[PDB]
């Protein structure tokens, strides 16, 4: 089996008993540092009518290194690329031992509701963003009722 | 125990922001694929040979296994080495690093144990269709 | 001997080296280690931006001193 650290057992745990609202994420059977994430679209943001999937992994020297996420989903957003990278400050210099995988998956939730064209991921999406943001904002919600599931 | 997934995001990494030698580049054959199953890759011919100066176009598939299996290369660009077939273009399963594959072994590996074997270990330069000519 | 890199980033990794081990040298094992190509990294010692055709020994590193490894800022 190869065991399991405490915090991860604790966390894996928690996060089905005490899960955080809007959000879900198990492990897979045969990899319990591999978890699948659903994420529901923030309401009155552009992906309110929308649940998305990530999937994520957690390294061996985790909780000293952040743990891996990824979009799924295909989504239209300024800090998420073609192939569902993320970019978060939380995952990179500001992760810290302190914060665990509900902080962050709370942190991306927190992202979907406010996008920040100008420290971008995916260049041409900012850049509609930019240049014009309510037409951005359509092309996402269009992007989510055609790649996401539809919020029962 | 890193998942494939992850596995293949560490590596898109290294080959979009060029993080390995000038002689060789990998990276997604198209965006769309959320799998990231399909690779293209590049080997522009070691100096002073009829390799010398041109670029080799490869295909690289990327399966559910990877990388406990190893990955199927193919060159798109036609080219004439051994370990290839002279019509589909296939590395044979047999090359060293293809058979032998263990998990640490990746894309640029694969790409750099590929190159040596080009500069021909002795001067076989065979005869090169270069150009244009693809498989 | 061993010596430690520390990065503004978060890893703090330990290096097997010699005192007559150059600079470049070192960049080197930093790649095996962390992945990092050598044209890309910038090392410091007590003050001092290294240079890499001059040997560990030269900046006076001995065991146990620790190297700032720079590496130019990515986006978010």
């Amino acid at each position: 089996m190869a065991s399991l650290p405490k915090r991860i057992i604790k966390e894996t745990e928690k996060l089905v008993s005490d899960p955080v609202p809007g959000i879900t994420a198990e492990p897979h059977d045969d990899n319990l540092r591999y978890f699948q994430v659903t994420i529901e679209g923030p309401e009155q943001s552009p992906y309110e009518d929308g649940i998305f999937e990530l999937e994520l992994y957690l390294p061996d020297d985790y909780p000293m290194e952040a743990p891996k996420v990824r979009f799924l989903t295909k989504i239209y957003h300024p800090n998420i690329d073609r192939l569902g990278r993320i970019s978060l400050d939380v995952l990179k210099t500001n992760w810290s031992p302190a914060l665990q995988i509900r902080t962050v998956l709370l942190s991306i939730q927190a992202l979907l509701a406010s996008p920040n064209p100008n420290d971008p991921l995916a260049n041409d999406v900012a850049e509609d963003w930019i240049k014009n943001e309510q037409g951005a904002k359509a092309k996402a919600r269009e992007w989510t009722k055609l790649y996401a599931k539809k919020k029962p | 125990k890193v998942p494939r997934n992850f596995r293949l995001l560490e590596e898109l990494e290294k080959g979009e922001k060029g993080f390995g030698p000038e002689s060789c580049s990998y990276g997604l054959a198209d965006s769309d694929d959320i799998t990231m199953t399909k690779w293209n890759g590049t080997i522009l011919g070691p100096p002073h040979s009829n390799h010398e100066n041109r670029i080799y176009s490869l295909s690289i598939d990327c399966g559910p296994n990877y990388p406990d299996s190893p990955p199927k290369v193919t060159f798109i660009s036609k080219i004439n080495l051994p370990c290839v077939n002279p019509t589909t273009g296939e590395v044979q399963t047999d090359f060293h690093t293809l058979r032998d594959w263990k998990r640490a072994y990746t894309m640029e590996t694969l790409l750099l144990d590929l190159r040596k074997e080009m500069a021909t270990p002795a001067n076989k330069k065979l005869r090169q269709p270069k150009e244009g000519e693809t498989f | 001997m061993q010596i430690f890199v520390k990065t503004l980033t978060g890893k703090t990794i330990t290096l097997e080296v010699e005192p007559s081990d150059t600079i470049e040298n070192v960049k080197a094992k930093i790649q095996d280690k962390e992945g990092i190509p050598p044209d890309q990294q910038r090392l410091i010692f007590a003050g001092k931006q290294l240079e890499d055709g001059r040997t560990l020994s030269d900046y006076n590193i001995q065991k146990e001193s620790t190297l700032h490894l720079v590496l130019r800022l990515r986006g978010g």
